[PDB]
């Protein structure tokens, strides 16, 4: 099939179609360029000052990102945090035995010239400062990324978090529109700050100010949905990462799995940079994204859904994937895991179930090959019970959002 | 629906033509790779 | 059948019918005339100025396209963009070898005499300039092309994009009517500008100002729907471009596929001119259009739809095509791909699945299926028509005259 030809007149034709570039970009394969995550923050000038440029700047539609940036640098040099262990990543040392370090031993710079208010926007603001203001500011990263009454859900609670040994009201005017400060997202250095705040308090989980991760948290594995629906599939099938992996039954799902699992990227690593590849700008097209792993994302979720997952219910149904092979392979894996439970006596009193005491009855366990065999044995077309299993998984599901694998499954199966 | 025409022979002849064209579609391999459907591999009253 | 005759009186008749010209026009087979994409931009006069002629000109029903044109030229000489690689197309060099180039190394001219306001519309407008105003302007290409509450959807978001790192309110008065600035579309040089802005930022995807593609994007493969529903069919059947191609089962669908796949047109090319054949005026009747590929468009979507496609649901049902052979051939392909999935162990641990009447064919070979179909008295089977009815029942909110609404009516009952 490298070479197609029309039959009646017997002329060639080259079916070609619009290319589709943007390769992925891995964390590691970027520290092969630079060894530092440059955080340009400019006005290393007064903090007492900057604290004001932002309190006032926020109670109105205009506060410069460049200012909030610099404000955060100011509030966040709680050089607190004693590395009880070591800490490196991708070559980058960060601190060895017990070394005392702060949120920014992740390589600071300083940039350009333009900055708004003069000397003092107002003397009002005391150091009811770090206490919350940064929290609140970082928390707007989280709010900015969203779109439905979750925005007001997210703000309204990402605003009872500054009522924590503070007390207060709530600032800035317009609800949302992904517009009011949803631009901070677009700011290379802002993202770098939240990414650092999280990566830091992620490490020093017990810190007093660790409460700050409230908004800074949606940064960890930002754009790594498929990576995370992998881990969820595993957890929801109770199966091991490797055994789940064998259950991948489509070239372009395995292609993506291969792309995700690429080594020396610190995926699995305790406290690595990788989770923040996107916000630290180590990558501008993450290889763990739903969108670069559409087939994997669909399958893994559809499967988990069938296996009673609450999450998957609402996972988006990626477009331009082969739906009618991904679902089949999902159904099967779901069926396998589903029908044939994992029951096994765990405790006893000298007495336990030594277990080694029909035609076409589904396979004993969860071996891919046992099941593939069984399926081929099924003329390669999903069986009545399994399709019933599927219809039992999805009927009774209500409140399904359009274009989710949830709504997909229910339509594919309940009728 | 034009008037003063024979409706019940025009419809019959229409139905038939429709049926012909309809039922028996137009399929035929158009492209390939050296392998195509040589087609010259029913008895009663099955449509033409 | 070249020669028909009446029977009773036995006279000839020549069934002839109204001809139907407008041939297609390919990109390539146009650089066999010219080697330059002439962008007539006139008033190479002040920009500070032009920035005003448009800010004020837009806050009111009258701003000359000729002005916006020239304004864009002014704002868009971010001569930024270092060709990390090479860059040619159709013979046209654009830059080698680290060559540093800007949005207009796509051949500028300059035209006529008439221009509206005098010296200064109003000194008001600072260089809160390129920052957005061009974006906004270009974004109105996108808005102009449309027709339903998508217009207000499209503007209302193609207006929170100038609230970016830039953040400033919305502008002209009347909602739409494909009339207020939906005429910029008709402007040979405007289109050429957006086409260039896209083709450029399409190349320099990471550029700071690449945010501009927001409206400039509906220019890429403008009028190449069939070309793109080809790629979608492929993607949706997981099949390869060539294997999908063999599955074409109608003269006039293959005729169109042949017309589309015509070589030396840079379809597949990385960053080519071809996607903009229409807007660069390289073509005035694109051979990739739904309308010149009606049969192909229908089939490919109907099929995709059957194969669960979300897109196809809403593809228009082209007229004057043979619906009842295109559907049959679509159903079949859909069935093939559908019923017989693509399963195959991908990973393992030394242990893998060595896999070796009238039941449908094992895989997705056209001939295997064609054979099977002929074996079926050439009339789609109960399960496959059930497969179709399962594909389309449960589909709701179908718009009239879409292949969606068609399928559901053809199949759910």
């Amino acid at each position: 099939s490298v070479t197609v030809k029309r039959i009646i007149d017997n002329t060639v034709i080259v079916p070609k179609l619009p290319a589709n570039e943007d390769p992925v970009e891995y964390p590691a394969d970027y520290f092969r360029k630079s060894k530092e995550i440059p955080l340009y923050i400019n006005t290393t000038k007064s903090l007492s000052d900057l604290r004001g440029y932002v309190y006032q700047g926020l109670k109105s539609g205009n506060v410069s990102i460049i200012h909030v940036n610099s404000y955060l640098y100011g509030a966040l040099k709680d050089i607190r945090g004693k590395l009880d262990k070591d800490w490196s990543s991708f070559g980058i040392n960060i601190g060895k035995a017990g070394d005392t370090i702060g949120i920014f031993d992740l390589v600071s710079l300083k940039a350009l010239d333009g900055v708004l208010p003069d000397g003092v926007s107002d003397a009002s603001r005391t150091s009811a400062d770090d206490k919350w203001l940064p929290l609140y500011l970082l928390g707007l990263y989280r709010v900015g990324r969203t779109q439905m009454p979750e925005y007001r859900k997210k703000l309204m609670d990402g605003l009872t978090n500054q009522c924590k040994m503070i007390n207060e009201q709530f600032e800035p005017l317009v609800p949302e529109g992904r517009d009011i400060f949803d631009v901070w997202g677009n700011d290379s250095n802002y993202t770098k700050i939240v990414a650092a705040v999280d990566m830091f308090f992620h490490m020093f989980k017990k810190h007093e100010c660790a409460s700050f991760r409230y908004g800074t948290i949606v940064s960890r594995f930002k754009d790594c949905a498929a990576l995370a629906t992998f881990g969820h599939l595993c957890k929801i099938t109770g199966m091991s990462t490797e055994d789940v992996t064998t259950w991948i039954l489509n070239r372009e799902v395995a292609d993506e799995m291969v792309q995700m699992m690429l080594p020396g990227q610190e995926i699995d690593k305790a406290d690595s940079y990788m989770p923040y590849l996107i916000d630290f700008g180590l990558s501008s097209k993450s290889p763990y994204s739903s969108v670069k792993n559409p087939a994997f994302h669909f399958w893994g979720q559809l499967t988990a859904l069938l296996l009673r997952s609450t999450r998957a219910r609402n996972a988006r149904q990626p477009d331009d994937i082969e739906y009618t092979s991904l679902t089949t392979a999902g159904l099967l894996y779901a069926y396998a895991v589903g029908s044939s439970a994992d029951l096994a006596q765990q405790f006893c009193v000298g007495d336990n179930k030594y277990t080694p005491d029909t035609t076409n009855a589904p396979p004993q366990g969860r071996d891919v090959v046992e099941w593939l065999g069984w399926f081929e044995d099924q003329n390669r077309k999903p069986t009545p019970d399994m399709m019933q299993y599927a219809k039992r998984a999805v009927m009774s599901l209500q409140g399904l959002r359009e274009k989710t694998i949830g709504k997909y499954a229910k339509s594919e199966f309940d009728k | 629906q034009p008037d003063d025409i024979e409706y019940t022979s025009l419809t019959t002849a229409g139905l038939l033509y429709a049926y012909a064209v309809g039922s028996s579609a137009d399929l035929a391999q158009q492209f390939c790779v050296g392998d195509n459907k040589y087609t010259p591999d029913l008895t009663t009253n099955a449509p033409p």
